[PDB]
Formats: structure tokens, C-alpha cells, sequence
């Protein structure tokens, strides 16, 4: 939306009242720990193959 | 799930589990309203919330 | 997506033990069992690799 | 007179048993939502083969009897004929034309072993002839079309023949409507359930949506 | 780690554990020896050109026959191995038996051209099977010419690849109407090579085996020679289910197999459930061997 502010050479906005909000912020900290054994993903029971 | 186990491919669960997560968060939260910030410089000084 | 990124790289990881890469066939023994080690070896070495 | 087939005439694709998965497969399957040809009984034109026929019946007690294959139907060449008595099934392929028109009353092969919905698909591999079936009744409520719904089947005759076929004409009983529709080469998405059972599917060449659904 | 000294902590091991394995064969219990003497001990061979195929669908199929016996020149196998042949099974096996020149013995191979190589003996891109050789001098060389064998040729159209067709309209080389009358460029379609004992090595005839096998591991009907033991189950062992190798822990399953399904297999298309090809009941697979272990040490 647009909007124009009402800028002038003695003119000053002051607030008469507050307003108290509580917003929320999400973090991701850590992810899935995973392990492959590598002999048994690339061949897998096979002694030849090892 | 399975499948992946078969393969080879294994998930490690986290060394801090959920409710020792919510011990921490416990802690802070409950450093955070009888003390404010003085629990983060040292020890903690009780002071009223208002 | 924390989440769902780590199950879809294994799942991929998963479903691309069923390609061939070239070969012949994408089981292990079968290429074993229909060739002597002459060829076997060569085969093999795309699945490996 | 044509009419549309209502996601209709998805079969197994092989013997390998498969759980509670989407699986992509790439084979001749009757298109989704393809045109069919339907036929009242009076008749029995013959008709092009192609590459594969899905066939459908809706007939009131044994109307539908047997079908007939072949390229020439002159008995020059072989034509399978195959006719299902009360009795015992026979399968034969010989080649001469027996009747002058085909009606209810050497060969290189030999085997014998509205109420009514049955579908069947009919198609060939090198010569290799594989038919599927299904048969389930629809009781009340018949609309003279296909029903709309899903249905999977399976596969029931394997033969080892050889045998080039062309064009076909199936058979009537003599002393209810049928369907015919042709297979193209088609990439299908196919659900399984717990059980094993085929419960949906999608055309992957059908329309944008299940293009996406595909990918 | 490759070293004498271990650091404190926890590390994951790769087994260095010797698993033994006991070979377990299942095969189907069919006692029919093939005849082979069918295909090769008859008196006449088939027409070249006719396609006449022979089907092998029950049998026990040794080739003892095949490697122990002096005729046999060439044993030119696409897709499998001649030497493991008695070792697999297959579904149905076909068999085409006809009589070559030798110097076109070798024109029977997929991707190439030729009198032989375009019109009858057209195998596809995927060929699979055997092409066998040995020489006839002593049954199809005859004095004066042997004309049990008529070859097609005289014309630019190729057929196509495992159609059996008979071609008896003249090969219309001329662009006139021939309408099966001999005239202006319309050559008949049989033609004899007069095979006689007098000619070159290479002009003697040959009589040449195609088996064409599937090398699927479907239900097969057709086995080499081999004995079926006793299922070791709950023990981590070898398996040969119908020519299908593999190796694990055999179990009791509970997945219920349509009546026509063989196989089950995973999310990665590996072979999970099998069906026995004897008892008709169906195991389970697990892997034999433990991936790896960690060790916590100081
Ligand atoms: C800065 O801003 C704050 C608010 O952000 C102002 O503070 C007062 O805030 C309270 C609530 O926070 C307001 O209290 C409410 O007043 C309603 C009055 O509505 C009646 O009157 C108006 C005007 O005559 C009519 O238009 C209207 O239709 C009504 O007839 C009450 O109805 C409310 O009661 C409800 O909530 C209470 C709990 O708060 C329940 O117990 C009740 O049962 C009921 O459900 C409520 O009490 C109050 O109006 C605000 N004050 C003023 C003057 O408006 C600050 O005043 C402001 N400061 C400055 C300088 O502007
Ligand atoms: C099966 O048989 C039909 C007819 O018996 C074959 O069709 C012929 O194909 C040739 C070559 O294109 C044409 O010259 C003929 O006119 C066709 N005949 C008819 C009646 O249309 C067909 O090629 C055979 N093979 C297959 C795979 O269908
Ligand atoms: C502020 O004062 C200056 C100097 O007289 C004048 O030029 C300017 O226009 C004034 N600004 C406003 C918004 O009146
Ligand atoms: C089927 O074809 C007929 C004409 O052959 C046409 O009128 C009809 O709309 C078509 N049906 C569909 C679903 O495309
Ligand atoms: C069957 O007999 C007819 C009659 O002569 C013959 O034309 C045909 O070739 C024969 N078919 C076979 C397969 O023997
Ligand atoms: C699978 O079959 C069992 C019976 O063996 C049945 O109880 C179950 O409901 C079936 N699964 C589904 C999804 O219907
Ligand atoms: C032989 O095979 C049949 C069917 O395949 C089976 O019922 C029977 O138990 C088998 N016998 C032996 C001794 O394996």
C-alpha cells in the first residue's frame, strides 16, 4: 500500500499509547544424523564382489 | 525404514534427547523470569517482574 | 523441509541401487551366474563404480 | 457407434508382487478416457487387431461364446479360435474356417481347459499370445456404456504359438452389447496396497495434471 | 582405522568376521531328459526358409550332450556364459535346426548383412542364445548335388526379426508383374546350392543350431542337471531358487501372493519374497551379515 508522509518543517508525530506483541521466530539447529556402511550398500553379501 | 537398514543405510538417534532438551529450555525460562539478565553475566540475582 | 530433505536423499539413495548403469543387469548375482570371470569383472565394475 | 472408456482396462504387468507402492511402468495399455467402439447383438464384423484389444461384454447369460484370430481367415493360414462351453473351454488354432458363418451349435495346438460384465485384453509379444481377464456382475442399474470405476486384471493364458494375427471377430450363442477398443504404448502410474491388488492408477500422457502427478 | 593404537572413544567397525555359507538348491523336480536327439540324430532336417521351430518346454537340460561329444565347431552364446549353461534354468527353450554353407556359418549374428544374415537367420538387437555349428559331409553332401535344402534371396526388402513367414509369390525384382510366371527380371524364390562332397571346405555343408533361451528366473520348466536339497530355514545360508543365486537368512512370510506372482521384491526392486518352486510356499529374505558394530574403548 502506498503512503505518504506528511513531512514538514515544524511538524512532529508523537504516540499516546503502546501496543505489546509477541512474534515468533522458527531456527533449525540440527538434522537427521545418518551412517552407510559402505561394502554392505555397494554389494551387499558377496564375498567376490567385497 | 526397513529397506534402508537392509541397505546398509542407518540413522543414529541424537545424544540429547527431547526431555533433556526441555530441562534446558526449563532452566532458561525459569532464569529468564526470577532473575532477567543477570543469570547471563554470573549468578543469579532474584528481582521482582514488575 | 529439515525433514523431508533427509528421508528424500535417502529414498533416493534407496531407489538408485536398482539401475544398471550400462550393464547388463542391475543384480549382482545374475551377471555373476551368466558370465565367467572374464566379462564378469567388467560388468560389475560399472555397477561399483 | 463409439463411446468412452471410464479409466478402464489396466492389467498386471508381470508376476512380481509388489506392496503398498507407486510404481511407473512403461507397456501397451489402453489410453484413459480413449475412445471405444460398442456393438449391439443383433452382430459380429471383423475387426483390426493392432497392437493389442481390450474387449468388454455386458450380456444377460453366456451371449458372448468364443473368439476368432487371424490375417487371412482363408484357411491358408492359422486362426485361433477359442470357444467356452458349459461343458470344457477349448483353445485351438487350426487353420481351416469350419463354418460358413461362425455361430453357436492337423492343428498345431490344442488346449481345453446385462448381468454379466467381463473384460478381457487380448494382445501379442513376438508372436507370444498373453490374455488377461476379469469377471465381475454389475446386478441393478445397467446404462448400456462403460461403468465408471477401476478395476484391475489379471492374467489367466499364456501361449507359446508364434502366430501372427491381424484382424479378429468374436462369437455369439445361437440355438446385451460389447466393446472393443485398441492398446497403445503407454507410461502408467500403479498404486498397491497391502494386499498386493492394483487400486489406481494414472496416464501419464493423459493431460497436464497427471503429467505433474507422473514427475 | 589401520593402525596399532586406538584413540578413547566410540568407532564404527566393518566386519572382518568370516560368515560360512551352506548352498542350498531348489530346482524343479521334473525327471524328463530333453531330447536333443530329436533336433540332432534326425534322419532329414527342416526347410531353411520354412522357420520350422522346435519347442523344448519339459525337460532336464544337459549339455554333457553338447561339450562331451566330437561334433560341434562354435558355441557363440550372446547374454550368457556356454560354460555356466548347466548351472541356470529357463522358461521355454526354441530351438531352429537348419543346414548352412560354411563360409556363411558365419553370418549368423545379430547387426549384420547378408544372403543368411537378412531373410531367415534375423536375430534381433536383444538376442539372447546359442548358435551352434558342426559339419555334414557325411548325411546332407550327396553326388551331384543334394537338393534337400532351397535358400531365398533376389530381392532388396528385409523381413522381419522372429516372423515365420513362407514367401511363394516370385520375388519381384523387375518392376513388371511377375504373378508367380517366370519372365523379364522375376526370379523364383527357391534356390539349391547343390551341396556335393567334391566341393571346398568352406562350400560343405553345415548343420547349425539357433537356441534361443529366456534367461528370466520366472517359473522355469527347463533346467540343467542339478540335485534339489533340503530348505535350511531361520540360518544364514546360500539359496539357487530356479537359477536365482542369492544369499541370506530364509524365513517364514506372511506376504499373501496373488496365485500367478512369483517374486516380491523392495523399495530398491531387490528380491525380498520368493516363492519354493516345489512345495509352493513362500520365504522371506534377510541379510546374512551384520553391517558393522561400534566399540567404545578407552
Ligand atoms: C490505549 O489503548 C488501551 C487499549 O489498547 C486503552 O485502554 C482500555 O483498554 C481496555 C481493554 O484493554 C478497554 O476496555 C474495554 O472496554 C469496552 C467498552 O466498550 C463499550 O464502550 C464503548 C464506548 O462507549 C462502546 O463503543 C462499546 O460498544 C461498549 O459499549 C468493554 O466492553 C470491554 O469489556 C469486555 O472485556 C472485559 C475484559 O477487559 C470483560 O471483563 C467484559 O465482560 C467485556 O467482555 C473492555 O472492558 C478500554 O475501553 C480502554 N480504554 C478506553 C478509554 O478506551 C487506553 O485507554 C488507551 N489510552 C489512550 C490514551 O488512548
Ligand atoms: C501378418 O500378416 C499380415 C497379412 O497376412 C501381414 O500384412 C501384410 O504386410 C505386407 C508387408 O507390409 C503387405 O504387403 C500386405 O499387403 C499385408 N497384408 C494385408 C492383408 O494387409 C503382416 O505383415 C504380418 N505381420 C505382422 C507383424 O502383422
Ligand atoms: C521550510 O523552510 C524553507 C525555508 O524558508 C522553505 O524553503 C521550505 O519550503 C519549507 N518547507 C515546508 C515544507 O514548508
Ligand atoms: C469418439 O469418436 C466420435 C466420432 O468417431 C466422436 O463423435 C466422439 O466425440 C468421440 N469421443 C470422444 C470421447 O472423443
Ligand atoms: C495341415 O494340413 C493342410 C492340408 O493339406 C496343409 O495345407 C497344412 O500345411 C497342414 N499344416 C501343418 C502344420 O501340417
Ligand atoms: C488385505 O487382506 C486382508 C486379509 O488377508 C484384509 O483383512 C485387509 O483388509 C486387506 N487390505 C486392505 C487394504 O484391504
Ligand atoms: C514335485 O513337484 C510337485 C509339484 O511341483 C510337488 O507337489 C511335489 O511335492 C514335488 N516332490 C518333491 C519330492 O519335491
Amino acid at each position: 500500500a502506498e503512503n505518504s508522509v506528511a513531512y514538514s518543517n515544524n511538524s512532529i508525530a508523537i504516540p499516546t499509547n503502546f501496543t505489546i506483541s509477541v512474534t515468533t521466530e522458527i531456527l533449525p539447529v540440527s538434522m537427521t544424523k545418518t551412517s552407510v556402511d559402505c561394502t554392505m550398500y555397494i554389494c551387499g553379501d558377496s564375498t567376490e564382489c567385497s | 525404514i526397513c529397506a534402508q537398514k537392509f541397505k546398509g543405510l542407518t540413522v543414529l538417534p541424537p545424544l540429547l534427547t527431547d526431555e533433556m532438551i526441555a530441562q534446558y529450555t526449563s532452566a532458561l525460562l525459569a532464569g529468564t523470569i526470577t532473575s532477567g539478565w543477570t543469570f547471563g553475566a554470573g549468578a543469579a540475582l532474584q528481582i521482582p517482574f514488575a | 523441509d529439515v525433514v523431508n530433505h533427509n528421508a528424500q536423499a535417502l529414498n533416493t539413495l534407496v531407489k538408485q541401487l536398482s539401475s544398471k548403469f550400462g550393464a547388463i543387469s542391475s543384480v549382482l548375482n545374475d551377471i555373476f551366474s551368466r558370465l565367467d570371470k572374464v566379462e564378469a569383472e567388467v560388468q560389475i565394475d560399472r555397477l561399483i563404480t | 457407434a463409439y463411446t468412452n472408456s471410464f479409466t478402464r482396462g489396466v492389467y498386471y504387468p508381470d508376476k512380481v508382487f509388489r506392496s503398498s507402492v507407486l510404481h511407473s511402468t512403461q507397456d501397451l495399455f489402453l489410453p484413459f478416457f480413449s475412445n471405444v467402439t460398442w456393438f449391439h447383438v443383433i452382430d459380429n464384423p471383423v475387426l483390426p487387431f493392432n497392437d493389442g484389444v481390450y474387449f468388454a461384454s455386458i450380456e444377460k447369460s453366456n451371449i458372448i461364446r468364443g473368439w476368432i484370430f487371424g490375417t487371412t481367415l482363408d484357411s491358408k493360414t492359422q486362426s485361433l479360435l477359442i470357444v467356452n462351453n458349459a461343458t470344457n473351454v477349448v483353445i485351438k488354432v487350426c487353420e481351416f474356417q469350419f463354418c460358413n458363418d461362425p455361430f453357436l451349435d492337423n492343428c498345431t495346438f490344442e488346449y481345453v481347459s446385462f448381468k454379466n460384465l467381463r473384460e478381457f485384453v487380448f494382445k501379442n509379444i513376438d508372436g507370444y499370445f498373453k490374455i488377461y481377464s476379469k469377471h465381475t456382475p454389475i446386478i441393478v442399474r445397467e446404462p448400456e456404456d462403460l461403468p465408471q470405476g477401476f478395476s484391475a486384471l489379471e492374467p489367466l493364458v499364456d501361449l507359446p504359438i508364434g502366430i501372427n494375427i491381424t484382424r479378429f471377430q468374436t462369437l455369439l450363442a445361437l440355438h446385451a452389447a460389447y466393446y472393443v477398443g485398441y492398446l497403445q504404448p503407454r507410461t502408467f502410474l500403479l498404486k498397491y496396497n497391502e494386499n498386493g491388488t492394483i487400486t489406481d492408477a494414472v496416464d501419464c500422457a493423459l493431460d497436464p495434471l497427471s503429467e505433474t502427478k507422473c514427475t | 582405522l589401520k593402525s596399532f593404537t586406538v584413540e578413547k572413544g566410540i568407532y564404527q567397525t566393518s566386519n572382518f568376521r568370516v560368515q560360512p555359507t551352506e548352498s542350498i538348491v531348489r530346482f524343479p523336480n521334473i525327471t524328463n531328459l530333453c531330447p536333443f536327439d530329436e533336433v540332432f540324430n534326425a534322419t532329414r532336417f527342416a526347410s531353411v526358409y520354412a522357420w520350422n521351430r522346435k519347442r523344448i518346454s519339459n525337460c532336464v537340460a544337459d549339455y554333457s550332450v553338447l561339450y562331451n561329444l566330437a561334433p560341434f565347431f562354435t558355441f557363440k552364446c550372446y547374454g550368457v556364459s556356454p560354460t555356466k549353461l548347466n548351472d541356470l534354468c529357463f522358461t521355454n527353450v526354441y530351438a531352429d535346426s537348419f543346414v548352412i554353407r560354411g563360409d556363411e556359418v558365419r553370418q549368423i549374428a545379430p547387426g549384420q548383412t547378408g544372403n543368411i544374415a537378412d531373410y531367415n537367420y534375423k536375430l534381433p538387437d536383444d538376442f539372447t542364445g546359442c548358435v551352434i555349428a558342426w559339419n555334414s559331409n557325411k548325411l546332407d553332401s550327396k553326388v551331384s548335388g543334394n537338393y534337400n535344402y532351397l535358400y531365398r534371396l533376389f530381392r532388396k526388402s528385409n523381413l522381419k526379426p522372429f516372423e515365420r513367414d513362407i514367401s511363394t509369390e516370385i520375388y519381384q525384382a523387375g518392376n513388371k508383374p511377375c504373378n508367380g510366371v517366370a519372365g523379364f527380371n522375376c526370379y523364383f524364390p527357391l534356390r539349391s546350392y547343390s551341396f556335393r562332397p567334391t566341393y571346398g571346405v568352406g562350400h560343405q555343408p553345415y548343420r547349425v543350431v539357433v537356441l534361443s533361451f529366456e534367461l528370466l528366473h520366472a517359473p522355469a520348466t527347463v533346467c540343467g542337471p542339478k540335485k534339489s536339497t533340503n530348505l535350511v530355514k531361520n540360518k544364514c545360508v546360500n539359496f539357487n531358487f530356479n537359477g536365482l543365486k542369492g544369499t541370506g537368512v530364509l524365513t517364514e512370510s506372511n506376504k499373501k501372493f496373488l496365485p500367478f506372482q512369483q517374486f516380491g521384491r523392495d523399495i530398491a526392486d531387490t528380491t525380498d519374497a520368493v516363492r519354493d518352486p516345489q512345495t509352493l510356499e513362500i520365504l522371506d529374505i534377510t541379510p546374512c551379515s551384520f553391517g558393522g558394530v561400534s566399540v567404545i574403548t578407552p
